[PDB]
RNA sequence: CGCGACCUCAGAUCAGACGUGGCGACCCGCUGAAUUUAAGCAUAUUAGUCAGCGGAGGAAAAGAAACUAACCAGGAUUCCCUCAGUAACGGCGAGUGAACAGGGAAGAGCCCAGCGCCGAAUCCCCGCCCCGCGGCGGGGCGCGGGAAAUGUGGCGUACGGA
RNA sequence: GGCUAAAUACCGGCACGAGACCGAUAGUCAACAAGUACCGUAAGGGAAAGUUGAAAAGAACUUUGAAGAGAGAGUUCAAG
RNA sequence: AGCCUUGAAGCCUAGGGCGCGGGCCCGGGUGGAGCCGCCGCAGGUGCAGAUCUUGGUGGUAGUAGCAAAUAUUCAAACGAGAACUUUGAAGGCCGAAGUGGAGAAGGGUUCCAUGUGAACAGCAGUUGAACAUGGGUCAGUCGGUCCUGAGAGAUGGGCGAGCGCCGUUCCGAAGGGACGGGCGAUGGCCUCCGUUGCCCUCAGCCGAUCGAAAGGGAGUCGGGUUCAGAUCCCCGAAUCCG
RNA sequence: CGACUCUUAGCGGUGGAUCACUCGGCUCGUGCGUCGAUGAAGAACGCAGCUAGCUGCGAGAAUUAAUGUGAAUUGCAGGUUGAUCAUCGACACUUCGAACGCACUUGCGGCCCCGGGUUCCUCCCGGGGCUACGCCUGUCUGAGCGUCGCU
């Protein structure tokens, strides 16, 4: 009775949606995230998890600040200057 | 669960709006490569994770 | 009329607020017309109203923040929004005068022994 | 419906099963 | 060919029994690539036999005297009449085959 | 050959820069030669076509000596539509047959201030090239 | 009405009172499975709901 | 000394690596003091440190920390190299003296294992094939 | 007991600044195996290697001898060819394994404490005026406030110096 | 006790250039809405999938059938 | 000075053949855009097997099977079409620890209406939890929110090369609170009081914080209303706290 | 000539092999070599007239302003004193997140200033600015049977 009859007792949840990585890997009893380690100040990443690196890198998401950092870098980070009006 | 939370209800609310199919004008464009919505989640087939 | 950003800059702030409120009433009426079922002229007009609201708020924000930096230009301490927002490692550098600050002994060396201009013969 | 997983392994003919045994 | 080509997939072999061909197969999953076969040159996807390296001996050096001998032979055969046509050049109307022109 | 090490001589990259060009480069690519009379008059080899231009079709099925007005310039499919260059659908409606602007000659230009500025700038560059060649 | 989800009942009451110039008896809020906040604004009986609906345009 | 952080014995392997008690840490306790002070103060930067006292159970070190951000250091050209971002956390890379004494770097026949940049640069420079073009 | 200094230690949503975390191919500091080989295996080997941890920069590190040599002496550091699979290490087994010098790429040198001379001759912050203010700097006016003799600045550092 | 460019390294990022390479079971897992769909409580695992025509010119209209389906007619050089 | 939209590669061929052979060349059809001979060069260069990898398709085979829990019958309607849809009548079953009416976890639009019979519901369907358009969850009183339990977990401290770990009262100056009195400053018919600023004076607590939608926890019931919501909407009665 | 079975050929179906194409990879080389409390990487949720996914953006939400370009976007409707595109230097950038008022339920606070309420009279509502830890310089308030000087 370790299989089909024992699968019916699975209703209480241990993990839930995390609020830093977004994945459903936030354990409720230990109060920590198994994906990124949310109560830790640092991101949980490893070099044995080489494929799990590239799922979450800088090239993955939006880069809503880093692309305009690159755009300001390619003209030398000018600030306050305006082009010549008509 | 009838006892929902706001975060879980908002997460279900986004998926309920994603569950709708494509319109009929989207395959009349020039460079169309979409015949149908391939991300149609049914409530019996895929259980949304969790 | 076509609300352009050129004539919004010379006008007074209260006229900008009155035109903003008129555009908000116009947006609310077009949303009511969309939900009741309206004309495609109104359905294309709501985008023009949204872009006009964006233009009016942009001109208001320009006339606010350039006047604020004109006010805080002469002062030594200025707010963090008015401070120049560049990269953090470039903000945490040395100053231009501090990169030119040399010691007295190094200035004495540069005075007594400059790198001479010379050439040799074949 | 997604791709069904492969037919699972079932210890069918070990020492535990008396339905068939070899010469011992 | 890149060294990561084929080795990014984790695949343990199923062992014996299972009546499968004793190949490292993809560890589970509800997808098409699950128990399929990743490593090996004969499997679909994965790696190929003998990945070509960046440190192949691409360049060959020749002795300087052999290089100069090749230059001297290539210049000396450009004066004989039969060897130029056997290269293929239409030279029937050329007045002299060592064609030397002025410095203008 | 090309001697600039930054100009691309790659087929896939040139096809990428062609078929993924923004609209101001689409206008630059979709240009058409002028007629012999307009070319002698303005000393301009070619110009980008506009919605209000006149066209003789040079190559294709609809070629001839028929001067037709452009309906509109459709830069997404790299094509223009001409007034009398059209065909009949099965149901009966007339659909303008698309012509690429490379098989298109201009008989009359629609002259605005920017159009005259581009023509004068091209004539000036042609005169500078002719003076440098002389 | 359909309301942004970040609102309060007092915010909906003062918003209806400032926009449409009408007094409010109470506000009942729910959040739809679409995501937006449906608001049943019970008015005072001195003004008519059908008259203010004909004023704003809905019918 | 530093003991091996393992459960009771249980260093799973060959009898070379079963040593747990008599192991020694590669850096000195003065450099441990420097890196602890520099980890407590990320803004302050370690210059060097010195011994003041020792017990049987403790040693005691004064670590000199410098602001790279105060004007008396920033406007002084003799110490403005401290204000440069290259010298961020010298105590971890081993750029202070107590860390440089643990690196085993120097000139001559007694320091062949750190010729080049460091010991790691020495090992990497020695363990490469220089597979040339024309060979 | 009261008042006033100094020394240690607190409390501040005090005035002005900084650090936290990410990427991590290259670089630095630790920690660190077992597969494997030795036709077994335990020293060795894989190997200061994989994994783990911390820290930056556009390079990092190193770096101007408590050096190499023993020659008619060379002369900071880094990298390449060669030394050289050599000297040497190793159940002297399996295997491991540099350095000097020579030819080049590059080449740039220096500053303190101490020892001493100069009325602390030095540094930070706040008030006013002028210039400039999108790398908050220069000069003048303040019986303004502090830091500093438990030592700031100038001359000066092994090539001698005063 | 301390500082210092240069020659040196770079499978991350931005902008590029080239190829005696591969040509959709190959080449990066990913030429396409690819770290997507999907699976596992989780750490993690992880696909398949390019080609009408030059131009939709994507078959008007008649007719059997409830329609899917056809039979004529029509477009195209070619609906083989 | 090769072949080619006056038809390249690929593919099929009861055709003509050549070479011992590996293989190759012509004839006919399909095809629509590139291809080959010779001298050299280079390789990811030749399949019948590896319980080979991927994809596809046969015999089995129209076969095994659609057999657990007593049972359906007649007429009418919609409809092209009815054993299964709907209504009426008859006969049955679950026989109040139910096949009934409601909740928790979980599911997430599956709830309701309209239309469809392309795909699914291992027969069918005019039907459905399927598909496509639209709608639906209204609270001071019902819960969460508050408290604490078993426990978890910061600060001080200790340890640790280090991310950090231990520890919860233990090597802590751990309070920012309030009665009264004095002083100056404001506000209101400066009456009299509140607000704040300083000083005197007073004070024990216990460990920051989290931790139960069944524990403790103030206070809402009756009637009516929707295709789908009712202690929530409407009416009539109350009631708790500030 | 029957049915069934075997072989070959024409044709038609299952299937997508071969060939030819390639806005894609792989490798090598060059220049630059820049993130973040002035709030990074990442995540969540919203934004289109008809908009699921992708892409882009942040309540100004498939974009605002400025410059250059010079008559369009387009699947369907709607409307030269500058449409659309690219550059982007100005403005703006919801909520988590180093994440910062304490917790992560979107819950509970505290201080100051404004508008309804008032006629400062305390609640209530709405808006705005602060309130994370460590550390550097200085300031203020302090403690000490620590070292002293005066009465
Ligand atoms: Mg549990
Ligand atoms: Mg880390
Ligand atoms: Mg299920
Ligand atoms: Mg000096
Ligand atoms: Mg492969
Ligand atoms: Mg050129
Ligand atoms: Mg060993
Ligand atoms: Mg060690
Ligand atoms: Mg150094
Ligand atoms: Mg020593
Ligand atoms: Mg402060
Ligand atoms: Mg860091
Ligand atoms: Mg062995
Ligand atoms: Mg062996
Ligand atoms: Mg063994
Ligand atoms: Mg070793
Ligand atoms: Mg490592
Ligand atoms: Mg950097
Ligand atoms: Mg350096
Ligand atoms: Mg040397
Ligand atoms: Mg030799
Ligand atoms: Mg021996
Ligand atoms: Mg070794
Ligand atoms: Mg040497
Ligand atoms: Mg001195
Ligand atoms: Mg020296
Ligand atoms: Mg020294
Ligand atoms: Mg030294
Ligand atoms: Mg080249
Ligand atoms: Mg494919
Ligand atoms: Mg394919
Ligand atoms: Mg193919
Ligand atoms: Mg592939
Ligand atoms: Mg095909
Ligand atoms: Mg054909
Ligand atoms: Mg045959
Ligand atoms: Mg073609
Ligand atoms: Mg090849
Ligand atoms: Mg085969
Ligand atoms: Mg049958
Ligand atoms: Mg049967
Ligand atoms: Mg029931
Ligand atoms: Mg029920
Ligand atoms: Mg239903
Ligand atoms: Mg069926
Ligand atoms: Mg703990
Ligand atoms: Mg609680
Ligand atoms: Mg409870
Ligand atoms: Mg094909
Ligand atoms: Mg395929
Ligand atoms: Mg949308
Ligand atoms: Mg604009
Ligand atoms: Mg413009
Ligand atoms: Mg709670
Ligand atoms: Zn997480």
């Amino acid at each position: 009775t370790k299989g089909t009859s024992s699968f019916g007792k699975r209703r209480n949840k241990t993990h839930t949606l995390c609020r830093r990585c977004g994945s459903k890997a936030y354990h409720l009893q230990k109060s920590t995230c198994g994906k990124c380690g949310y109560p830790a100040k640092r991101k949980r990443k490893y070099n044995w998890s080489a494929k799990a690196k590239r799922r979450n890198t800088t090239g993955t998401g939006r880069m809503r600040h880093l692309k305009i950092v690159y755009r300001r870098f390619r003209h030398g980070f000018r600030e306050g200057t305006t082009p010549k009006p008509k | 669960s009838s006892h929902k939370t706001f975060r879980i209800k908002r997460f279900l609310a986004k998926k309920q709006k994603q569950n709708r199919p494509i319109p009929q004008w989207i395959w009349m464009k020039t460079g169309n490569k979409i015949r149908y919505n391939s991300k149609r989640r049914h409530w019996r087939r895929t259980k949304l994770g969790l | 009329a076509k609300i352009k950003a050129r004539d919004l800059r010379g006008k007074k702030k209260e006229e900008l607020l009155k035109q903003l409120d008129d555009l908000k009433v116009e947006l609310s009426q077009l949303r009511v017309a969309k939900v009741t079922g309206g004309a495609a002229s109104k359905l294309s007009k709501i985008r023009v109203v949204r872009k006009s609201i964006a233009r009016v708020l942009t001109v208001i924000n320009q006339t606010q923040k350039e006047n604020l930096r004109k006010f805080y230009k002469g002062k030594k301490y200025k707010p963090l929004d008015l401070r120049p927002k560049k990269t953090r490692a470039m903000r945490r550098r040395l100053n231009k005068h501090e990169e030119s600050l040399k010691t007295k002994k190094q200035q004495r060396k540069e005075r007594l022994y400059p790198l001479r201009k010379y050439a040799v013969k074949a | 419906d997604p791709v069904p997983y492969q037919p699972p392994f079932l210890c069918q003919w070990g020492r535990h099963q008396p339905a068939w045994k070899p010469l011992m | 060919v890149s060294e990561l080509a084929g080795h990014q997939t984790s695949a343990e072999s199923w062992g014996t029994g299972r009546a499968v061909a004793r190949i490292p197969r993809v560890r589970g999953g509800g997808t098409h690539r699950s128990g399929q076969g990743a490593f090996g040159n004969m499997c679909r996807g994965g790696r190929m036999f003998a990945p070509t390296k960046t440190w192949r001996r691409w360049h060959r050096r020749v002795n300087t005297t052999q290089k100069r001998y090749a230059i001297c032979s290539a210049l000396a055969a450009s004066a004989l009449p039969a060897l130029v046509m056997s290269k293929g050049h239409r030279i029937e109307e050329v007045p002299e085959l060592p064609l030397v022109v002025e410095d203008k | 050959m090309k001697f600039n090490p930054f100009v691309t001589s790659d087929r896939s990259k040139n096809r990428k820069r062609h078929f993924n060009a923004p609209s101001h480069i689409r206008r630059k690519i979709m240009s058409s030669p002028l007629s012999k009379e307009l070319r002698q008059k303005y000393n301009v080899r070619s110009m980008p076509i506009r919605k209000d231009d006149e066209v003789q079709v040079v190559r294709g099925h609809y070629k001839g000596q028929q001067i037709g007005k452009v309906v509109q310039v459709y830069r997404k499919k790299y094509v223009i539509y001409i007034e009398r260059v059209q065909r009949e659908k099965a149901n009966g409606t007339t659909v303008h047959v698309g012509i690429h602007p490379s098989k298109v000659v201009i008989t009359r230009l629609k002259l605005d201030k920017d159009r005259k500025k581009i023509l004068e700038r091209k004539a000036k560059s042609r005169q500078v090239g002719k003076e440098k060649g002389k | 009405f359909i309301v942004d989800v970040k609102a309060n009942k007092h915010q909906i009451k003062q918003a209806v009172k400032k926009l449409y110039d009408i007094d409010v008896a109470k506000v009942n809020t729910l959040i739809r499975p679409d995501g937006e906040k449906k608001a049943y604004v019970r008015l005072a009986p001195d003004y008519d709901a059908l008259d203010v609906a004909n004023k704003i345009g809905i019918i | 000394g530093r003991k091996r952080p393992v459960p009771k014995g249980a260093t799973y392997g060959k009898p070379v690596h079963h040593g747990v008690n008599q192991l020694k840490f590669a850096r000195s306790l003065q450099s441990v003091a420097e890196e602890r002070a520099g980890r407590h103060c990320g803004a302050l930067r370690v210059l060097n440190s010195y011994w003041v006292g020792e017990d049987s159970t403790y040693k005691f070190f004064e670590v000199i920390l410098i602001d790279p951000f105060h004007k008396a250091i920033r406007r002084n050209p003799d110490t403005q190299w401290i204000t440069k971002p290259v010298h961020k956390h010298r105590e971890m890379r081993g750029l202070t003296s107590a860390g440089r004494k643990s690196r085993g770097l120097g000139k001559g026949h007694k320091f062949h294992h750190t010729i080049g940049g460091s010991r790691r640069a020495a090992w990497r420079r020695r363990n490469t094939l220089q597979l040339h073009r024309y060979r």
